[PDB]
């Protein structure tokens, strides 16, 4: 079971450091509490963030305070969560937390060092140990691909190497912002 | 984009599937976006060049190839620069015309800027060609960039559309951009730029 913290009590004093960043995290917010009048806006919000920079200035620290500031379920697990070796199994949890997300939207979803996921996979290593890596990527590509924008589950990913990053995820309408 | 893959063979499957299935549901378009980023020219380079370019080949084979034809099926591409791609490809007999997409002119902008509004709220003291002559050398993104910022901006200001006078404020905050100037560095700065203005 993915760890369900319904509250997280982080708020935007819970940050300190990032000023630049606190006005481009206020439309999510605002977004994640007016999931309806966006929709009105013709705009579409965006369906992906990717939390890109050194580690140690708080991705976490802002992600859990963004779904603080939007009072609205937090879901938050590893990138290697669904890479323990057995196959196809790590595409359950995908599903079972994108579907819990869907029942519960609206949601945040967030996933740390999720390049563990999205890791470009290299031709020098195991081919077995690439299939279960790469299925689990085209598990989560088909959940969020089929994804509707005004669903409410926002998708927080962060990693502290955007250098290894595959294409995939990349793609506009996956990672919307970075 | 998804002919790209690093493993043995694969890019000229994708593409004999794609041309099969074209072939199939004959009369078609096939458009192929990221041209520009597979069918760059031939050469030694490193080992990516050894399967990089079988790929191509491929290509190379199915919009002239033998049999003559499919159907006469209508292939286009997305490139921003032809001289990149090869002589190969972009030849007659396989890109018969090459037409060109500019950014918007004083009428695409004329037109542009009303027609990204009407599924927008807006006032009626609206002048499109102050705006179409205000904003010149944006690209169609942009203008649309600039509509959805003034949009947000009447939302966070409690009004739901926008007048002349902010939206002008949102293009020239899209071309100059939004930082803290003491008052010692700023008086050296208009210092400069009255001596410029007299001089000029």
């Amino acid at each position: 079971e993915a760890r369900k913290e319904g509250l997280t009590g982080v708020e935007f004093r819970d940050v300190a450091g990032l000023g630049p960043i606190l006005n481009e995290v206020v439309e999510v917010v605002e977004f994640l509490k007016d999931p309806g009048t966006f929709s009105k806006l013709g705009a579409r919000p965006p369906k992906g963030i990717l939390l890109e920079g050194d580690p140690g200035t708080g991705k976490t620290l802002l992600a859990k305070a963004l779904a603080g500031e939007a009072m609205v379920p937090f879901y938050q697990m590893s990138g290697t969560e669904f890479t323990e070796g057995i196959v196809g199994l790590g595409a359950a949890r995908v599903r079972d937390l994108f579907k819990r997300a869907r029942a519960t939207a609206p949601c945040v979803i967030f996933v740390d060092e999720i390049d563990a996921l999205g890791l470009r996979r290299a031709e020098n290593d195991s081919a077995k140990t690439n299939e279960e890596r790469e299925q689990t990527l085209n598990q989560l590509l088909t959940e969020m691909d089929g994804f509707t924008p005004d669903t409410g589950v926002v998708f927080l990913g962060a990693t502290n190497r955007a250098d290894l990053l595959d294409p995939a995820l990349m793609r506009p309408g996956r990672f919307d912002r970075k | 984009a998804e002919f790209i893959e690093m493993y043995m063979g694969l890019g000229a499957a994708r593409v004999r599937d794609l041309f099969n299935t074209a072939r199939s549901v004959a009369p078609c378009i096939i458009f192929i976006d990221e041209l520009d980023a597979v069918g760059r020219q031939r050469q030694g380079g490193g080992r990516s060049n050894d399967e990089r370019d079988n790929t191509v080949n491929q290509l190379l084979t199915e919009m002239d190839g033998f049999e003559a034809e499919q159907q006469g099926i209508v292939v286009m591409g997305a490139t921003n620069r032809k001289d990149v791609l090869d002589a190969a490809l972009t030849r007659p007999g396989r890109f018969d015309r090459s037409i060109e997409v500019r950014r918007p002119d004083f009428q695409g902008r004329l037109e542009a800027v009303k027609v990204h509004l009407r599924d927008k709220p807006v006032a009626a003291e609206i002048d499109y060609v102050s705006l179409a002559s205000l904003m010149g050398g944006m690209s169609g993104a942009q203008i649309a960039g600039v509509a959805n910022t003034a949009c947000f901006l009447a939302s966070r200001d409690g009004r739901s559309e926008v007048n002349q006078t902010d939206l002008t404020l949102a293009v020239e905050q899209a071309k100059y951009g939004r930082r803290f100037v003491g008052a010692g560095r700023k008086k050296r700065f208009a210092v400069m730029e009255a001596s410029i203005a007299l001089a000029a």
